């Protein structure tokens, strides 16, 4: 039994060990898929087929640096797939020709979540796989050690950060009063944020946003956003400094502001869109 | 909420259409999402159109936008040009709290969207690194000739730290100079994947 790799390298009976370089894709998004087909650079071939069968199997599967890190995995040996790290010595295949097979070990993984900007870098090892041969005329039982180096970076694009906030905020604290407005933000990798508010505004100093409602507009009001005391009209964005793992809250006031004079019975409804600019 | 899988986002010249990520984290609850592409002057011109131009996502959803390209090569070919793309979520009305007064809120991500003509000479990864300076007591004008808008971060006069920046492709983009610099000019710029690149050490022209 013997095994070659794609660019040549071999190992003959008995095992040994060699370098499998392969080139991942550039890119690869949270959520989705890292696929590192082993089944086009690793082949093997039994070598006394008309009175000996041959026995592979995955060993072990080992994970290592931006992999280990950044990925969540499975191996898929077969038609079937099993954890990576491997826990378990998988099902045996058989190998019965001189002919070179290949040999169906496929590599599933996925950045996380908190998976940096380089989550595999340029020549770093990525796994060790170990192929284990035997065979139903004797007793021997040789090991075939596979390095998986990665020939270029694999970067995970930084997402879009997440803004917490519970549904319609409601203003009712009679006309005079004033509630706080829950919303916070949580970037899954530290960047700079930034936001304004638009909508339609009803004074000279564009910070009174109408009202918009069905029943009886209560003329002579408007909501008025403030953060922490100051006053937040449109288009006036607001550094958030940098959002990470722990949601920073804008600290907003929905407050009621007075636009003509003749403040008057009424529902006071607003709709305000809030921008978080990106660096 | 509802976030975009990017933090920016590049057009490659020629590009029939480019791909961005959305997707809703509310285990229940439905979104509008409008979005549309503004340009450096935040006005709405046609020169991007978004696809789907509006639906819903009705609690954890994942779907994705097609930004397309509508200005018939009618754009600088030699250079980026900077849009803006503005994605909302409009949350549905609550017939509930009909008697009641409410603030309703309606978060928009907006990222950058470069348009990159699909012939440069300096290579991207290679750009950063052309960025030059001058200073004064007061004016530290940051310089980038090359055809990327590069959006210098964490830029400090050494002594004092400053304020970031976005230089515009073979243009300057002035920032104030705080007295405590002396010269050590020390930034990182974020790349087309949203991620650091390594500090840099300020080459005045
Ligand atoms: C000498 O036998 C060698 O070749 C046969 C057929 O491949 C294998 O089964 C066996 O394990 C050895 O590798």
């Amino acid at each position: 039994f013997a095994c070659k790799t794609a660019n040549g390298t071999a190992i003959p009976i008995g095992g040994g060990s060699a370098n499998v370089y392969v080139n991942l894709a550039p890119v690869v998004n949270v959520g989705q898929n890292l696929v590192v087909d082993l089944s086009t650079q690793i082949f093997c071939h039994n070598d006394y087929p008309e009175t000996i069968t041959d026995y592979v199997t995955l060993q072990r599967g080992s994970a290592y640096g931006g992999v280990l890190s950044n990925f969540s995995g499975t191996v898929k040996y077969s038609g079937s797939s099993y954890p990576f790290p491997t826990t378990s010595e998988t099902p045996r295949v058989v190998y019965n020709s001189r002919t070179d097979k290949p040999w169906p070990v496929a590599l599933y993984l996925t950045p996380v979540s908190s998976a940096g900007g380089v989550a595999i870098k340029a020549g770093s090892l990525i796994a060790v796989l170990i192929l284990r041969n035997t065979n139903n005329y004797n007793s021997d039982d040789f090991q075939f050690v596979w390095n998986i180096y990665a020939n270029n970076d694999v970067v995970v694009p930084t997402g879009g950060c997440d803004v917490s906030a519970r549904d319609v905020t409601v203003t009712l604290p009679d006309y005079p009063g004033s509630v706080p407005i829950p919303l916070t933000v949580y970037c899954a990798k530290s960047q700079n944020l930034g936001y304004y508010l638009s909508g339609t505004t009803a004074d000279a100093g564009n910070s009174i946003f109408t009202n918009t409602a069905s029943f009886s507009p209560a003329q002579g009001v408007g909501v008025q956003l403030t953060r922490n005391g100051t006053i937040i009209p449109a288009n006036n964005t607001v550094s958030l400094g940098a959002v990470g793992t722990s949601a920073v809250s804008l600290g907003l006031t929905a407050n009621y502001a007075r636009t003509g004079g003749q403040v008057t019975a009424g529902n006071v409804q607003s709709i305000i869109g809030v921008t978080f600019v990106y660096q | 909420g509802v976030a975009l899988g990017a933090t920016r986002v590049i057009y490659p010249a020629g590009q029939k259409q480019v791909q961005l990520a959305v997707t809703n984290n509310d285990e229940n609850s439905t979104y509008l999402i409008q979005s549309w592409v503004e340009n450096a002057d935040g006005v709405k011109d046609g020169r991007f159109i978004v696809t789907p131009p509006l639906f819903a996502m009705k609690g954890k959803k994942e779907n994705t936008l097609r930004i397309l390209d509508a200005t018939n090569n009618q754009l600088p070919q030699d250079r980026e040009s900077l849009f803006w793309m503005n994605v909302k979520a409009i949350p549905s009305m609550d017939k509930s709290k009909l008697t009641e007064n409410t603030l309703q809120l309606a978060i928009i991500s907006r990222i950058k969207l470069y348009y990159r003509p699909a012939k440069l000479a300096l290579p991207p990864d290679q750009a950063a690194e052309k960025l030059r300076f001058r200073r004064s007591a007061n004016s530290l004008t940051l310089i980038n000739p090359t055809p990327y808008y590069l959006t210098v971060t964490e830029l400090n006069a050494g002594t004092r730290v400053l304020e970031n920046a976005l230089v515009p492709p073979m243009g300057e983009s002035t920032v104030k100079l705080p007295s405590d610099a002396g010269s050590n000019i020390t930034y990182r710029t974020i790349n087309d994947y949203g991620a650091l690149t390594p500090k840099m050490t300020g080459v005045m022209e």
